[PDB]
């Protein structure tokens, strides 16, 4: 699962930044390159990625390396969306946080039989900022670090 | 855990509609 019109889009995107056809683009056009592709990367993520990508500080990247990073980023974006889609199914009162109330309702609808003590344990374990409920970032973080997706 | 419950809700929803 990669595809063809999508492999060919990535190529187009790559060539925008390689008008002279030297076969590389400057690692610095990454963010603009990702945006042309529909992504919305953030500073930290770009800092992090330019650093994974240009491990030998050439300042340059080829098409295979670009293709990788973009396939990888498309898979992550799909995962995020799916995690976000589940976020919304726990937060059915749409308060934008997942509560103890939401979580208990979800366990029941799915036929679990946890105690409030276990239910609370699952909040605390997810609640990093200590506001007593679970944000999207917390929920993303919590999926990021479990069994498989 | 979080993931079973999330996965549960996702299946429950990809099935209904
Ligand atoms: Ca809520
Ligand atoms: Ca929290």
């Amino acid at each position: 699962e990669l595809t063809e019109e999508q492999k060919q889009e990535i190529r187009e995107a790559f060539d925008l930044f390689d008008a002279d056809g030297t076969g590389t683009i400057d690692v610095k056009e990454l963010k603009v390159a990702m945006r042309a592709l529909g992504f919305e990367p953030k500073k930290e993520e770009i800092k992090k990625m330019i650093s994974e990508i240009d491990k030998e500080g050439t300042g340059k990247m080829n098409f295979g390396d670009f293709l990788t990073v973009m396939t990888q980023k498309m898979s992550e974006k799909d995962t995020k969306e799916e995690i976000l889609k589940a976020f919304k199914l726990f937060d059915d009162d749409e308060t934008g946080k997942i509560s103890f109330k939401n979580l208990k309702r979800v366990a029941k609808e799915l036929g679990e039989n946890l105690t409030d003590e276990e239910l609370q344990e699952m909040i605390d374990e997810a609640d990093r900022d200590g506001d007593g409920e679970v944000s999207e970032q917390e929920f993303l973080r919590i999926m990021k670090k479990t069994s498989l997706y | 855990n979080w993931k079973l419950l999330a996965k549960g809700l996702l299946i429950r929803e990809r099935l209904k509609r």
